[PDB]
RNA sequence: CCCAUGUCCAGGUUGAAGGUGCGGUAAAACGCACUGGAGGACCGAACCCACGUACGUUGAAAAGUGCGGGGAUGAGGUGUG
RNA sequence: AGUCGGGACCUAAGCCGAGGCCGAUAGGCGUAGGCGAUGGACAACAGGUUGAUAUUCCUGUACCAGUUGUUUUUGUUUGA
RNA sequence: CUCGUUAAGGAACUCGGCAAAAUGACCCCGUAACUUCGGGAGAAGGGGUGCUGACUUCGGUCAGCCGCAGUGAAUAGGCCCAAGCGACUGUUUAUCAAAAACACAGGUCUCUGCAAAAUCGUAAGAUGAAGUAUAGGGGCUGACGCCUGCCCGGUGCUGGAA
RNA sequence: GGGAGACUUGAGUGCAGAAGAGGAGAGUGGAAUUCCAUGUGUAGCGGUGAAAUGCGUAGAUAUAUGGAGGAACACCAGUGGCGAAGGCGGCUCUCUGGUCUGUAACUGACGCUGAGGCUCGAAAGCGUGGGGAGCAAACAGGAUUAGAUACCCUGGUAGUCCACGCCGUAAACGAUGAGUGCUAAGUGUUGGAGGGUUUCCGCCCUUCAGUGCUGCAGCAAACGCAUUAAGCACUCCGCCUGGGGA
RNA sequence: GCCUAAGGUGGGAUAGAUGAUUGGGGUGAAGUCGUAACAAGGUAGCCGUAUCGGAAGGUGCGGCUGGAUCACCUCCU
RNA sequence: GGAGGUAUGACAA
């Protein structure tokens, strides 16, 4: 849903109209992975979209990965902005 | 679903049962719990006439209501209960004017859901409506034989009949067993089919649990004396050595149909199966 | 054999499911601890039973005794009606 | 023995069973209603005493159900 | 007859190690094939046990003492390898047989649409069941694992109806 | 290579658009087959190279009206589309993945590959429970034959279908690992984008991503490949070292 | 008295030799049975799987062309 | 013209 891809944007952009960056995607990222983590666990048998999430979480890792080497403090406040490990 | 038990013992190999997980309560309604004596196959003449039966665990009779014939208010669904009397599980339910009941539990059926019965009742789980009322390829239970008399058929754990079409003043039918039979427009039946649906794959794992469920041993009749059984006698281990097995009585046991030839129902049954 | 209603089973042992914690993962499965206390579970008195043997065999006894033996929360024992 | 156990309390299994059903005879079955504890309900204990009884007798101190009477309050038919 | 001891040997006895002997408690170390992963398992095979001091974190440890011997008496599993049968706990010929026999959970076949089938009864009336085909009765087989071949001519059953 | 910066081309996000049998769930439509019921109706039907078994006077086949149920989706349909591969074709709705084209707002190398691992994986097969029309291993019978445990014919169980769970293999093939850049053209076709026309439709030019065909340079043992390389190069991975035994 | 070589006992681990018997495999100038494959090999072959059969092999499902002949469609020349 | 779809036969010579 764009509305609500909008409203995670703002609430995590690094700055004004900062739609890309490693905070912004990783949130949008996530949001989408529960989201069909739960469409996962309605339709067991949906390997195809299995496939979908399983490389947005791949892309989701590296971004972190990223951000991780890049300012570790960053790293910090997003993962516990965003409950991750 | 159905739990598995590690196999810590001979005994307790292999032996599966229920998680209960549906049920809500072990609290029965005291209003409509009744005493009930184990007869254990034995008449009013005191004779044992059907073997294999006795014993095992005390019980309470629940109240069912079959009839499902109070139609003016609506019944709320307190409480998915076990029976210790029935396959299938119970539902307390609460009629809005304060009367309580117990009714079979269908499959899908939730605390909370409001159900309600006469001609004017949605097509929903746990309705009831004369059959007259219920569109054909439904699937129902408790259908009742005779108008008033209260739902006979359909009323085991999982089991479930499909309305077929209509004909005079008969509704036609597909029963559990596969026969297609008509019955009368005016009998009422659920909407829905029987819950606990899963009771058909418990493993018993142990003759002791038989004993709890009320079956005594049950003893082949090849391994009596001749004045007990006509398999009985023999040296040996013996083949039946007859015509065709046959009963204590002499009934063969085997292929050999029972049902009255001229039974009134023949009429009004259609395809036969079983 | 069964029905209704009571009642009995010293004392030890083992540690199922489940739960919690920590690992682990995107989430899991899973792993390790702790907790938990299942069982026609284990050892063993009372109790019930009756496998071996000796003796007894006009017996202490018209079926027993001595020494051992099996079950012992169960398909259990047993009382009353 | 008011107090313990039982009866004048209750019911389970089972049994009997007005009418009733069924049946060569005899009778069989069974509704209402009853009977039926091994269960429910239910007010007293300590000590002493005899050769032999004791929560039964005696001493002490109780409790339960009820009657009469005195007194005290309150209600008498918009009535406790 | 009941019981104790017995040189050297140690099953040579005997149908057969029958009987007896031996093992036996607690603590510690340690423990195989196989396995349904639970077991097997108290496997097996070993070690310690008394008394007095000292110190103990209180369970020990260190030191010393005594005897042939320290759960000093009584009460407490003998064990292992392998084969057949039965899966297992159970049940059985009161009073010569306790077992491989019966039961068993599981499997399968078949009957039964409800005044069900089945059974007791001349009947009424009952059980089945205040249950309803995931239920109830009957036959066979008997945990579990891998499997269960060919024959419908004959006899039964089921269907058919010229 | 390390450390402190900067950058936007790779990579991703935002914004605006495009296509699709991508997946999953629940429904639903018509043709046809088989069976069932009922009319008509009579002696065949069916089948082969030729026959027979078989079905049919207990009225078959055919034929007409219905009913039941199962499986697959004619026409559209197309080196057409989509998916990483296996694969995905009636229609509707719900959930849901990816791809492509613009744009240049955003981040500022965040990328590629990837042992071991994990996931997916045709058909057959296996377990539990369902379902079962057609087809059809096994199997029965009739043929053919020297024989025929086959090819052919008549029947036919498992299976094929569904749910869940195993399995984990195929000539699972383009018999061609992935990523990136560079190196003549010509011509179809799918999905876009921009412009020059064109009243619109449409025609032309440019361009991106697919998808075919033809064909230089180059490569090759040859066959052939050739911007969808098997050419020219770089990175990482898997794999090969005579045949059999195996 | 501690320490400890050798020795003893015990249950395991591991290497080899040997063993009634048995399993597949290989070699052996002229043995028996058929003729599965190579041509359309006379039913195209092959791959995976399942099942059946003296034997090669047959059949079923799916897949490949590493497919002969012939008739169409679309593409290129 | 091309391309993707629809019964037996030793051995050596
Ligand atoms: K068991
Ligand atoms: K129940
Ligand atoms: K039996
Ligand atoms: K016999
Ligand atoms: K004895
Ligand atoms: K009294
Ligand atoms: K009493
Ligand atoms: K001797
Ligand atoms: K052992
Ligand atoms: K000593
Ligand atoms: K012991
Ligand atoms: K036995
Ligand atoms: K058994
Ligand atoms: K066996
Ligand atoms: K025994
Ligand atoms: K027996
Ligand atoms: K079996
Ligand atoms: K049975
Ligand atoms: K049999
Ligand atoms: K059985
Ligand atoms: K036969
Ligand atoms: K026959
Ligand atoms: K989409
Ligand atoms: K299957
Ligand atoms: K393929
Ligand atoms: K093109
Ligand atoms: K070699
Ligand atoms: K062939
Ligand atoms: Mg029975
Ligand atoms: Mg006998
Ligand atoms: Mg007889
Ligand atoms: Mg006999
Ligand atoms: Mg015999
Ligand atoms: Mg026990
Ligand atoms: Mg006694
Ligand atoms: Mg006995
Ligand atoms: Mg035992
Ligand atoms: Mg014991
Ligand atoms: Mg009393
Ligand atoms: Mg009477
Ligand atoms: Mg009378
Ligand atoms: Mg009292
Ligand atoms: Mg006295
Ligand atoms: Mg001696
Ligand atoms: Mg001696
Ligand atoms: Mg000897
Ligand atoms: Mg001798
Ligand atoms: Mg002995
Ligand atoms: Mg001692
Ligand atoms: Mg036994
Ligand atoms: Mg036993
Ligand atoms: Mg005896
Ligand atoms: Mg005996
Ligand atoms: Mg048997
Ligand atoms: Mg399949
Ligand atoms: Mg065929
Ligand atoms: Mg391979
Ligand atoms: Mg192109
Ligand atoms: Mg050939
Ligand atoms: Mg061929
Ligand atoms: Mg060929
Ligand atoms: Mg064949």
């Amino acid at each position: 849903s764009q509305e609500r891809k909008n409203e995670i944007i703002k609430e995590y952009a690094r700055h004004e109209g900062d739609t890309g960056s490693p905070e912004v995607q990783i949130a949008v990222l996530t949001e989408d992975i529960n989201q069909l983590n739960e469409h996962a666990r309605t339709h067991k048998k949906d390997h195809h979209s299995y496939r979908g999430l399983m490389k947005k979480i791949g892309h989701r890792r590296n971004l972190l990965a990223y951000l991780r080497k890049t300012d570790i403090q960053r790293y910090r406040e997003l993962i516990q902005r965003l409950g991750l490990r | 679903a159905i739990k598995k038990y590690k196999p810590t013992t001979n005994g307790r190999r292999n032996m599966t049962s229920s998680d209960f997980a549906e049920i809500t309560t072990s609290t029965p309604e005291k209003s409509l719990l009744q005493p009930l004596k184990n007869n254990a196959g034995r008449n009013n003449n005191g004779r044992i006439t059907v073997r294999h039966q006795g014993g095992g665990h005390k019980r309470q009779y629940r109240v069912i209501d079959f009839k499902r014939n109070k139609d003016n208010v609506a019944a709320v669904v307190k409480t998915i209960e076990y029976d210790p009397n029935r396959s299938a599980n119970i539902a307390l339910v609460h009629y809005e004017d304060g009367v309580k009941a117990y009714i079979l539990a269908p499959k899908g059926l939730e605390v909370g859901m409001r159900l309600v019965s006469g001609p004017e009742a949605d097509i929903k789980v746990g309705n009831a409506l004369p059959l007259e009322n219920i569109p054909v390829g439904t699937v129902i239970h408790n259908i009742e034989m005779k108008p008033g008399k209260g739902g006979q058929l359909i009323r085991s754990a999982g089991t479930s009949a499909q309305v077929l079409g209509k004909e005079g003043k008969y509704v036609l039918i597909r029963l559990n067993s596969g026969e297609v039979r008509m019955i009368l427009a005016t009998c009422r039946a659920t909407i829905g089919s029987v819950g606990n649906e899963q009771h058909e794959l418990i493993n018993i794992g142990k003759a002791g649990r038989s004993r709890w469920m009320r079956k005594r041993p049950t003893v082949r009749g090849s391994v009596m004396n001749p004045n007990d059984h006509p398999h009985g006698g023999g040296e040996g281990k013996t083949p039946i050595g007859r015509k065709a097995p046959v009963s204590p009585w002499g009934q063969p046991a085997i292929g050999y149909k029972t049902r009255n030839k001229k039974a009134k129902s023949d009429k009004l049954i259609v395809r036969r199966r079983t």
